[PDB]
């Protein structure tokens, strides 16, 4: 339900 | 901290969120 | 937050989600304390009987938030964990006793509008506010219901009287835990729920004007029933461990 967060955290 | 506790956009502004008279009035007023 | 209300942008420059990379979902809340130091309950990383058990690379901080679950893009700063502490007497098999936790993070995140650590309270602070009538405030993502907000929700609650606090229950209740709330009389309502945990109990002082985080939200029976209250960590009550952990940590 998240939106999508940024790669270059995970 | 040192500047802990103190809002930017409240505090610092002098400005108060609206409910935060109903904790304030409880320390009996 | 059970009969709560959306928070004012820049509220609760403290409030911190505490966020799982897989599946990405809500963890817990958490606060911030100084910029690189978030406090949260340890039930949040630790909780064996539902096998629970995260570790730093498990998680993600993420701070400055109002959204639940928008990614606020120049607003929210994630960070990384280095390490988690978790109280070395920590009670998950019985009652949460000394639910606590310290997570150091990767790196200091900066302050700004939307991010401001909230202050530790002193023996003197916890003596003039921890007081039965005494209104603190809860904030949190959490359950809205015994569903889930859009934007951060906010609740003032009363401290209770030890004796209510522990009629109201079968768990023992111990001297690091405080209960919150209005009474079936009182008819006023509201609790932290699912999801809260973790969360922020604060005070405003009346003598230097500063927030001042008392409690952390711990545990309950249900969400916002009558005769039942909200249990929270006694923050001054650990100070003691925390100060050992910060500076014998960094
Ligand atoms: N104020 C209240 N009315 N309640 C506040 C509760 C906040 C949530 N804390 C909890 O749910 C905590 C951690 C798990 C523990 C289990 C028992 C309980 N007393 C709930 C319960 C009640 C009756 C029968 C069985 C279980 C409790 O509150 N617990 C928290 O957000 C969560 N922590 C975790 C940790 C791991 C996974 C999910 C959650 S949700
Ligand atoms: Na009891
Ligand atoms: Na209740």
């Amino acid at each position: 339900d998240f939106e999508e967060i940024p790669e270059e955290y995970l | 901290e040192a500047d802990c506790g103190l809002r930017p956009l409240f505090e610092k502004k002098s400005l108060e969120d609206k409910t935060e008279r109903e904790l304030l009035e409880s320390y009996i007023d | 937050i059970v009969e709560g209300s959306d928070a004012e942008i820049g509220m609760s420059p403290w409030q911190v989600m505490l966020f799982r990379k897989s599946p990405q979902e809500l963890l817990c809340g958490a606060s911030l304390i100084s910029d690189r130091w978030v406090l949260t309950a340890a039930h949040c990383l630790l909780y064996p009987p539902w096998d629970k058990n995260f570790t730093e690379n498990d998680l993600l901080v993420r701070i400055g938030k109002h959204s639940r679950t928008r990614y606020e893009r120049n607003i929210e700063k994630i960070s990384m964990l280095e390490k988690i502490y978790i109280h070395p007497r920590y009670n998950w098999r019985e009652n949460l006793d000394r639910d606590i936790a310290l997570m150091k993070l990767k790196k200091p995140v900066a302050f700004s509008d939307y991010i401001h650590p909230v202050c530790l309270p002193d023996r003197e602070t916890a003596a003039s506010l921890l007081q039965a009538g005494y209104k603190g405030r809860v904030t949190g993502w959490g359950n809205l219901k015994e569903g889930q907000p859009s934007v951060l929700q906010v609740v003032n609650l009363p401290i209770v009287e030890r004796p209510v606090c522990k009629d109201s229950t079968r768990i023992r209740i111990t001297d690091n835990m405080f209960c919150a709330g209005y009474k079936p009389d009182e008819g006023k309502r509201g609790d932290a729920c699912e999801g809260d945990s973790g969360g922020p109990f604060v005070m405003k002082s009346p003598f230097n004007n500063r927030w001042y985080q008392m409690g952390i939200v711990s545990w309950g029976e249900g969400c916002d029933r009558d005769g039942k209250y909200g249990f929270y960590t006694h923050v001054f009550r650990l100070k003691k461990w925390i100060q050992k952990v910060i500076d014998q940590f960094g």
